[PDB]
């Protein structure tokens, strides 16, 4: 859907790794709201 | 006792009860609990009917899936795995042949009309509107 | 299982996935009906289907870090639960041991999010609140340079889930191996009630 | 602010009288005063439903639309504690009458005075020489309809028993009487033999009817030629060229009666005191209303 | 001749808590006591996948990031006790006779 | 004769009505006694039961003003016929249903009412309701019904919806059916009846001496030439009145419905019914408003502050 | 791969059992009888499950979104109140009968 | 036009009064967005 909020956040480091099977579900849809960000959209953006 | 020029197939669904497990990983949602509320909704003159009210707010921690489900053992099959075609005089009520002579010749030499007291679910009917277990439909 | 997901999903691996939908339908459906066929490796038969299970899970909570229920007789952390129904519970007590423990540390009581003077400014004028406020205000304001570690935001993920007081709750307690799942029944709780479980 | 009624009698009651009240222990009643003690003799129209008098049914709609109603609560064995209904609140009643017509919720309830028999809505007390009559509670459809059938039924036996040449008393039969509303498919208890010169319920109010309908087509004739073509269109001209001369006395006479006949037919086929309902649980047989 | 009575007696309700209970190992909560004003939740993952260099001429895949945010969903329990009136008129009374 | 000192002493005081004000920066305990009105909600703990006096009998009383709690009319509904979008206050219109034992209701509000009618508003209507014939077997043969000019002595009014728990399959919702409509939630906020613009007309609007303390809405079904419509009145006049003045009102369209068409018959001879749904005051309601669906939008009118209270069906000619 | 149909009178767009299975059920159908071909035979139906298979995965848990059957009754009817009835259909999941 | 969000906010009291042809002014439109309360909506609405 992509109706994320996608602002700088002071984001919280957690320790368990969620990247098993992650494209793979984000590619057939397991969620409604989640964003892609490929290479240049991987940046914090602005206020 | 002749064959006709076709040859159906039967398609039913047979219910089997389990006794199913759950399994759901350590803190795989992070609720809130609301503070319990009461709150009255009628007040005639006898009796006050009071009603409480909780509400409580469900959100995952993990993104993937983290509680599970299988069934364990069968308990019984809660259906006879048996022959009930299922009326399709009463699916589709207003077809009708030609005449009503012969429509109702059809209707008598077949089981036309066998149960017409209940045509829906009986759990939406009330509390007080062939002796065995539950047929399975039958359908071709 | 990742030994079918990692190429990506076409047309080919979600077929392939509806044949082992429907392989593990016909042959592994029931695991307590064609358990009582065998005897031998029996017990470890319920044994590996639960640690297939508690495989086939994924344990990765962001929660997972903080320490909410371990064991009591060792610290051990309990990860995941088991709800059956009665006899299913008497069974699998028979099958994998009377070895159970009885108790489980656990938090006394829950803990609290009450909207502090801040995040009830930001109520009041957009109605839009933060949890935690005092972590925000701690990362963007005071030192932005400071890189986030798991080790410095263990109190920002924990909340309020660490500063309670351990009592132990009663739960049968069996081990596939490494984890310490707990079995449990609420068919008690649904029976007096005169309600379908 | 208390509402508890209690009418006391004179001579305490057997056990098979409290037999038939704890049977009729949800039902309503009229009294006749708002005081907090009575006796008995106030009670649900024994004074203008009794047995020794010809009844009608406007008297009796005209008393129980005048005094207060109440359900009733608490049969002891010397002491009836009832409730009065005042419009500020709403209250529990049952559907415990002998032609039971089931109700629903969210209906209106028209209270009717009793047509069908006095026996079936009648807790004949002996100890005290009191007959507690207790009015007809039933939904307001089957209201109109049952007063329809009764008053068609009225008006044909009256004419079969003037000439039998009229009509066939299986006719009248195998139409009025039944009621039919959402399926519920009841049946009336006629009095096939209402007797002649009156003297039966239903004669006074089926003579008002027939006598207004008798003087209404010079009414409407009256009243045209008194103010237009879209009036002149609808009804046949036979009843509107019809007579254009008669004697201005007998004239009003006959408008006035008519007049008066029509507002009180009109004032009754409302059904009076009328009540309306939230959630009737027929598990428990309780609709909870309301006085409207 | 007499009928006798030898015993009136009357179940005791067991009370369960969440805290009790061993579900509540499966989920964590905190008393949130203002939830009804409370219009909807998010939570927002920030989730960086790192990638492997290859040997080979491939298209590559550059520094993704995935941001999925989840929203919570309310429940909302309700039943009916009742009270009859008589008992309430006793209850806010004061008696003096035994 | 003194434990009737002590009885009568608990049950005489009325609500001190007026009172003798001083200064108003003072807020001194009279007036906040004066101002306090205690609520139908709490917490379920003893000290706030004990002190909002929740178990006080008849009325809430911490230990008869002009106030009376309502009563509620809750109908259980297939929950494909009531799109859960909709908002609080609006008029529901339960159809007396012809099964005789269904627990199941079948509620319609006028804008699921038109979809009916019919087989922007119509927009609004297929936008709410993409499937004109999962209601047009609700009632089972509407056009019979219709076209014996009966269906207005079948459609109960229930007044408007305060609370809606959407559940997946069967839908519970809890409406008022009399008295005063307002909401049951934790934080208790105001409920306000909303009608479609297109559908509700005014009435001293159209007809352009004394004030009165309230007025009444009108619900209208109307036998047409092309289909019945549901207009809805709002009038601050008597009912007798509004009898004589829809009459007035419908003037033209009776001549026009004698004119298209010739009633031969003699159940076609009547020209709708209205229906009084209750009070509301006569001063400040019906603000208008737009309520805003996912992708369109419809004008509204937002009567705030009702007294629901439905009276029966009365035909027009 | 060597045939297209096993039969040419029910897989067929306009054939006989889309033409007396293909009519979809409303939840108001005064005949109201459970079917067992409407879940192998319903168009709508048979492309619901084409919205990804993590989203129809979600679909067999979240809701009962098939054909479900209901239960304890002489005749099976199609559910409709399911207040308290618990069933998992994996024939509106695959499509395919035993 | 009901483009305020009508929200309490800490409200600032100013010297100088602001009443002079107001109801005038909010009749024909002066202002571009504004909100009218009068009596019982006059309250400030909840969080």
């Amino acid at each position: 859907n992509e109706g994320v909020e996608n602002r700088p956040f002071p984001y919280l480091t957690v320790d368990a790794d969620l990247l098993s099977n992650l494209r793979q579900s984000a590619a057939e849809g397991l969620f409604h709201s989640f964003d892609l960000l490929v290479g240049k959209d991987a940046r914090e953006a602005g206020i | 006792k002749i064959h006709p020029g076709v040859a159906m197939t039967v398609v039913r669904t047979d219910e089997i009860l389990s006794e199913n497990i759950l399994f759901s990983s350590r803190a795989s949602t992070s609720m809130f609990i609301g503070t319990p509320n009461v709150s009255r909704r009628e007040a005639r003159v006898d009796a006050v009917t009071f009603e409480v009210h909780h509400e409580m707010a469900s959100i995952d921690t993990g993104l993937s899936y983290s509680s599970t489900m299988t069934p364990a053992r069968v308990a019984a099959i809660t259906t006879d795995m048996g022959i009930h075609t299922q009326d399709f005089f009463s699916v589709f009520p207003a077809e009708a042949f030609g005449n009503q002579q012969v429509n109702d010749y059809i209707k008598a030499k077949v089981g036309a009309q066998r149960n017409g007291t209940l045509l829906r679910d009986p759990r939406t009917y009330l509390a007080g509107m062939l002796c065995h277990g539950q047929q399975a439909t039958c359908e071709i | 299982d990742p030994t079918f997901t990692e190429r990506g999903f076409s047309k080919t691996v979600k077929s392939d996935l509806i044949a082992m939908f429907k392989r593990h339908l016909l042959e592994h459906s029931f695991f307590l009906d064609r358990a009582e066929n065998m005897g031998s490796g029996f017990s470890q038969y319920v044994r590996s289907r639960l640690s297939e299970m508690v495989a086939a899970v994924s344990g990765e909570s962001v929660l997972k870090g903080v320490s909410t229920y371990t064991t009591a007789k060792g610290g051990e952390p309990v990860g995941g639960v088991f709800i059956v129904t009665d006899n299913v519970l008497r069974q699998l007590l028979t099958f994998l041991g009377e070895e159970a423990d009885n108790q489980i540390m656990g938090p006394s009581s829950y803990a609290s999010f009450v909207v502090r003077g801040e995040n009830l400014v930001t109520a009041v004028s957009y109605g839009r609140v933060m949890r935690t406020f005092e972590h925000f205000m701690a990362r963007i304001v005071d030192s932005p340079e400071k890189a986030g570690s798991t080790k410095s935001d263990l109190p920002a993920v924990a909340a309020g889930v660490e500063d309670q007081p351990r009592v132990p709750i009663s739960a049968a307690v069996i081990k596939l191996g490494n984890h310490a799942v707990a079995v449990e029944s609420l068919q008690k709780m649904y029976n007096d009630t005169q309600s379908p479980y | 602010m208390d509402l508890k009624v209690v009418v006391s009698l004179s001579s305490r009651l057997y056990t098979d009288e409290i037999a038939k009240m704890q049977q009729r222990i949800g039902c309503i009643l009229p009294l006749a005063s708002t005081h907090g003690t009575q006796n008995v003799q106030g009670l649900g129209l024994g004074q203008v439903y009794s047995l020794e008098t010809v009844p009608d049914y406007v008297s009796m709609y005209n008393y129980l639309s005048d005094c207060t109603l109440a359900v009733l609560d608490e049969v002891s064995v010397d002491s009836l504690i009832l409730t009065k209904i005042v419009p500020g609140q709403t209250y529990a009643i049952k559907n415990k009458y002998q032609p039971f017509f089931q109700w629903h919720g969210t209906g209106s309830l028209s209270v009717m005075p009793p047509v069908f028999g006095r026996e079936h809505a009648t807790v004949k007390l002996e100890s005290n020489d009191v007959d507690i009559v207790f009015p007809m509670v039933l939904p307001t459809p089957i209201a109109e309809e049952v007063l329809q059938k009764i008053l068609l039924f009225n008006v044909y036996s009256r004419v079969v028993m003037q000439a039998p040449g009229n009509a066939d008393m299986l006719d009248v039969h195998m139409h009025l009487g039944s009621v039919s509303y959402l399926g519920h498919h009841y049946e009336l208890a006629l009095p096939e033999v209402p007797g002649p010169l009156g003297l039966a319920l239903l004669d006074n109010l089926s003579l008002y009817f027939c006598i207004m309908v008798t003087l209404l087509p010079r009414a409407s004739m009256r009243l045209v030629r008194g103010l237009n073509l879209f009036q002149e269109m609808v009804p046949d001209e036979i009843a509107r060229i019809d007579l254009d001369d008669l004697s201005v006395a007998d004239d009003l006479s006959r408008m006035r009666v008519m007049m008066t006949y029509l507002q009180s037919l009109a004032s009754l086929f409302n059904l009076g005191p009328r009540l309306a309902t939230a959630a009737y649980s027929q598990e428990t047989l309780t609709a909870t209303c309301w006085l409207r | 001749k007499f009928e006798v009575l030898l015993g009136v007696y009357t179940n005791a309700i067991q009370y369960v808590r969440f805290l009790e209970t061993a579900l509540a190992v499966s989920c964590v909560n905190t008393e949130f006591k203002d939830l009804s004003r409370m219009t909807d939740g998010k939570i927002q993952f920030r989730i960086s996948v790192p990638t492997i260099a290859h040997g080979d001429g491939r298209r590559p895949s550059k520094q993704r990031t995935f941001i999925v945010v989840k929203n919570c969903h309310k429940h909302h329990i309700s039943t009916e006790m009742e009270l009859s009136m008589l008992d309430l008129e006793i209850l806010h009374s004061i008696p003096e006779t035994p | 004769r003194r434990r009737l000192q002590r009885r009568i002493a608990g049950l005489l005081p009325p609500p001190a009505r007026r009172l003798n004000i001083s200064r108003g920066s003072e807020f001194t305990r009279d007036v906040r006694g004066l101002v306090e009105e205690h609520a139908q909600a709490s917490s379920l703990s003893a000290a706030a039961v004990w002190r909002a006096g929740l178990l006080a009998p008849g009325e809430v009383a911490v230990a008869w003003s002009g106030w009376r709690p309502p009563v509620f009319g809750d109908f259980l509904i297939h929950a494909s016929s009531f799109n859960n979008a909709e908002a609080t206050g609006t008029p529901l219109f339960q159809f007396k249903q012809s099964d005789p034992f269904s627990g199941v209701d079948a509620v319609f509000t006028p804008l699921s009412l038109f979809i009916l009618m019919n087989h922007g508003l119509t927009r609004m209507a297929n936008l709410l309701y993409d499937s004109p014939a999962t209601l047009a077997d609700l009632v089972p043969d509407f056009g019979r019904l219709v076209a014996d000019r009966r269906f207005h002595n079948f459609i109960t009014p229930v007044g408007p919806l305060v609370e809606n728990i959407k559940s997946t399959y069967l839908n519970k919702i809890t409406t008022v059916v009399h008295g005063p409509v307002v909401s049951k939630a934790i934080p208790r906020s105001t409920v306000k009846v909303t009608v479609p613009q297109e559908a509700f007309v005014d009435l001293d609007a159209w007809l352009s001496q004394p004030c009165p303390a309230d007025a009444r809405l009108y619900v209208a079904l109307t036998y047409e030439e092309a289909g019945p419509r549901f207009t809805f009145f709002q009038s601050s006049r008597g009912h007798c009145q509004i009898m004589n003045i829809l009459r007035i009102y419908y003037s033209p369209s009776i001549m026009h419905r004698y004119a298209v068409v010739q009633p031969l018959h003699i159940e076609e001879l009547t020209f709708g019914a209205v229906a009084c749904l209750g009070t509301f005051s006569a001063t400040d309601g019906w603000r208008r408003s737009a309520f805003n669906y996912r992708g369109s939008s419809l004008p509204v009118v937002e009567i705030d502050s009702f007294y629901s209270n439905v009276s029966d069906w009365e035909v027009i000619l | 791969e060597y045939r297209s149909t096993v039969n040419p009178w029910a897989s067929q767009l306009g054939s006989l059992g889309d033409i007396m299975y293909n009519s979809s059920y409303r939840q108001t159908a005064v005949p109201g009888l459970y079917s067992p071909c409407r879940a192998f035979f319903n168009k709508e139906e048979l492309l619901r499950n084409n919205r990804g298979l993590y989203n129809m995965v979600n679909e067999y848990s979240q809701r009962l979104g098939g054909h479900p059957a209901t239960s304890n009754t002489e005749v099976q009817f199609v559910v409709i109140a399911g207040t308290d009835v618990f069933l998992e259909q994996p024939c509106s999941f695959l499509q395919e009968a035993f």
